[PDB]
């Protein structure tokens, strides 16, 4: 489920309370949530804790005003996950 | 920019009662707004965010409402420890101002000021300028109103008016009227008077002297 | 590459010299981590 | 809990720059929230801006722009800031704020420090002027009277005013400082004492006055 809502989450000349990932070592496994920030590296000559050249921080921001066009509004997304294992469903409806 | 103006301006309560704070936006919200306490000689807490969340760490009696617009801060039973303003903040959009100051004090009886005055001790008068006081002592409530009538005539612009905050216990308040002048103004005026007009007192009451 | 990064006249903005450069065996390691580059970015592309 | 300090009182002049500084004392740094705000004295709050303690984001202010700069020392965790081309109606306390610690950013003010006091004049410490403020018989109120002690145009605040060095505790009135148009700080104290006892006692205000290391005693003539 994805919806447009810029109406409550672009506050008017840019919301940076939104980050994302943009630079990790690896492709991420599915399912997982990875929190925690570091620095990245480039190539050769590495960083540590240091900043600038062959060096990123991972976390970029959203600038959502709403002077954007549609294709940068922010969406409020949910997804769902269903599954039919053994045990006795318990989330339905009719069950009678 | 995100308007602000909150209602009313000052009220009044007495311990163990309910006190309505009303934060009105001039243009809509999305009840982006938080509640903060201020005491006085103090850096602020915050107790509401959101228009209705309660923050943890303070008493249950704090409870925001409204949405939209109109946005109100309820207390049920009040405590000493409620005795200070309340600041709106809101932050649908930039630049996040505040509101203008929202106080309780303690509601009780309209104490009678005690009328005073202080003319230029000599000192001042080889200064080379001279002041006069006069005082208001344990009034109720700050609300009141002072003049200067010299030599049968009104003073404007000259004058200062400095008033104590609140008792904690007196529960009352104070008042000093400064009037400054210079000396070739001090002997070609001959006698002085301050008056004070308050809601207790049943008459308007002047007070007066002249050069010693 | 190394011409297009080291010339004593090098081009103006509104002068930029067009290059059709084909066929070749190019060798990102090194102008990637020359640690000279105070701006190395692109789009498009992952840098690695 | 996350605790937040500061430097100390800060007298600068019109022209010049000024630094304010805090250290944080937080549990976790996940993008933490430095985020600063001012108050001019007992009026409005007007809002400073907010550093990414994250990594390097420095949004600032409209009515600021251009002449206010912000950032952090990560290892000291400190964040500072500049402050340039001060002015009169510059005068204010400033705040540290943010810690929003749970989640990554937040936009309001859960952390405060509890204050820097910045005074943005022209003129110099000067020493505390100081008269008696004397009663008189005609106004013997249920035989009480009041008696004070005058302090003009002193720089810079406070003064702190006593009455006996303690001796006297009952009535204590000590007013705010009030600016005047020489640009001078001026308090007045007083206190109300039964008329009884007025010519039988001695009353001596005690006004002290560190930033002038000054100390001044003068006895009331009724």
């Amino acid at each position: 489920i994805a919806w447009n809502s810029n109406n409550l989450d672009s506050k008017v000349g840019g919301n940076y309370n939104y980050l994302y990932r943009l630079f990790r070592k690896s492709n991420l496994k599915p399912f997982e949530r990875d929190i925690s920030t570091e620095i990245y590296q480039a190539g050769s000559t590495p960083c540590n804790g240091v900043e600038g050249f062959n060096c990123y921080f991972p976390l970029q921001s959203y600038g959502f005003q709403p002077t954007n066009g549609v294709g940068y509004q922010p969406y409020r997304v949910v997804v769902l996950s269903f599954e039919l294992l053994h045990a006795p469903a318990t989330v339905c409806g009719p069950k009678k | 920019d995100i308007q602000m103006t909150q209602s009313p301006s000052t009220l009044s309560a007495s311990v163990g009662d309910r006190v309505t704070i009303t934060c009105r936006a001039s243009q809509s919200i999305s009840s982006w707004l938080a509640w903060y306490q201020q005491k006085p000689g103090k850096a602020p807490k915050l107790l509401i965010y959101d228009a209705s969340s309660l923050e943890s760490g303070v008493p249950s009696r704090f409870s925001g409402s409204g949405s939209g617009t109109e946005f109100t801060l309820t207390i049920s039973s009040l405590q000493p420890d409620d005795f200070a303003t309340y600041y709106c903040q809101q932050y649908n959009g930039y630049p996040w101002t505040f509101g203008q100051g929202t106080k309780v004090e303690i509601k009780r009886t309209v104490a009678a000021p005690s009328v005073f005055i202080f003319p230029p001790s000599d000192e001042q008068l080889k200064s080379g300028t001279a002041s006069v006081v006069c005082l208001l002592n344990n009034f109720y409530p700050r609300e009141a109103k002072v003049q200067w009538k010299v030599d049968n005539a009104l003073q404007s612009g000259n004058s200062q008016e400095s008033v104590t905050e609140q008792d904690s216990k007196d529960s009352t308040y104070s008042l000093s009227s400064t009037l400054t002048l210079s000396k070739a103004d001090y002997e070609k005026h001959k006698v002085y008077a301050c008056e004070v007009t308050h809601q207790g007192l049943s008459s308007p009451v002047t007070k007066s002297f002249n050069r010693g | 590459f190394g011409e297009v990064f080291n010339a004593t006249r090098f081009a103006s903005v509104y002068a930029w010299n067009r290059k059709r450069i084909s066929n070749c065996v190019a060798d990102y390691s090194v102008l990637y981590n020359s640690a000279s580059f105070s701006t190395f970015k692109c789009y498009g592309v992952s840098p690695t | 809990q996350v605790q937040l300090v500061q430097s100390g009182a800060e007298v600068k002049k019109p022209g010049a720059s000024v630094k304010v500084s805090c250290k944080a004392s937080g549990y976790t740094f996940t993008t933490y929230a430095m985020h600063w705000v001012r108050q001019a004295p007992g009026q409005r709050l007007e809002w400073m801006g907010w550093i990414n303690a994250g990594n390097g984001n420095t949004k600032y202010s409209q009515k600021f722009q251009g002449r206010v700069t912000i950032t952090r020392d990560t290892s000291a965790s400190t964040a500072y800031m500049e402050l340039s081309s001060l002015r009169s109606e510059d005068t204010a306390v400033y705040y540290c704020a943010g810690g929003g610690g749970r989640r990554l950013q937040f936009d309001y003010f859960d952390y405060w420090g509890q204050g820097t006091l910045v005074t943005v004049s022209s003129a110099s410490t000067k020493g505390p002027s100081v008269f008696p403020l004397a009663p008189s018989s005609k106004s013997t109120s249920g035989g009480t009277a009041a008696l004070g002690c005058l302090v003009k145009d002193y720089f810079p605040e406070p003064v702190t005013v006593s009455w006996n060095s303690g001796a006297l505790t009952s009535g204590v009135h000590t007013f705010p400082a009030v600016l005047q148009s020489s640009g001078l700080y001026s308090l007045s104290s007083v206190v109300t004492v039964p008329s009884s006892s007025l010519g039988t006692q001695t009353y001596i205000c005690n006004v002290n006055h560190k930033p002038s290391n000054t100390k001044v005693d003068k006895k009331v003539e009724p």
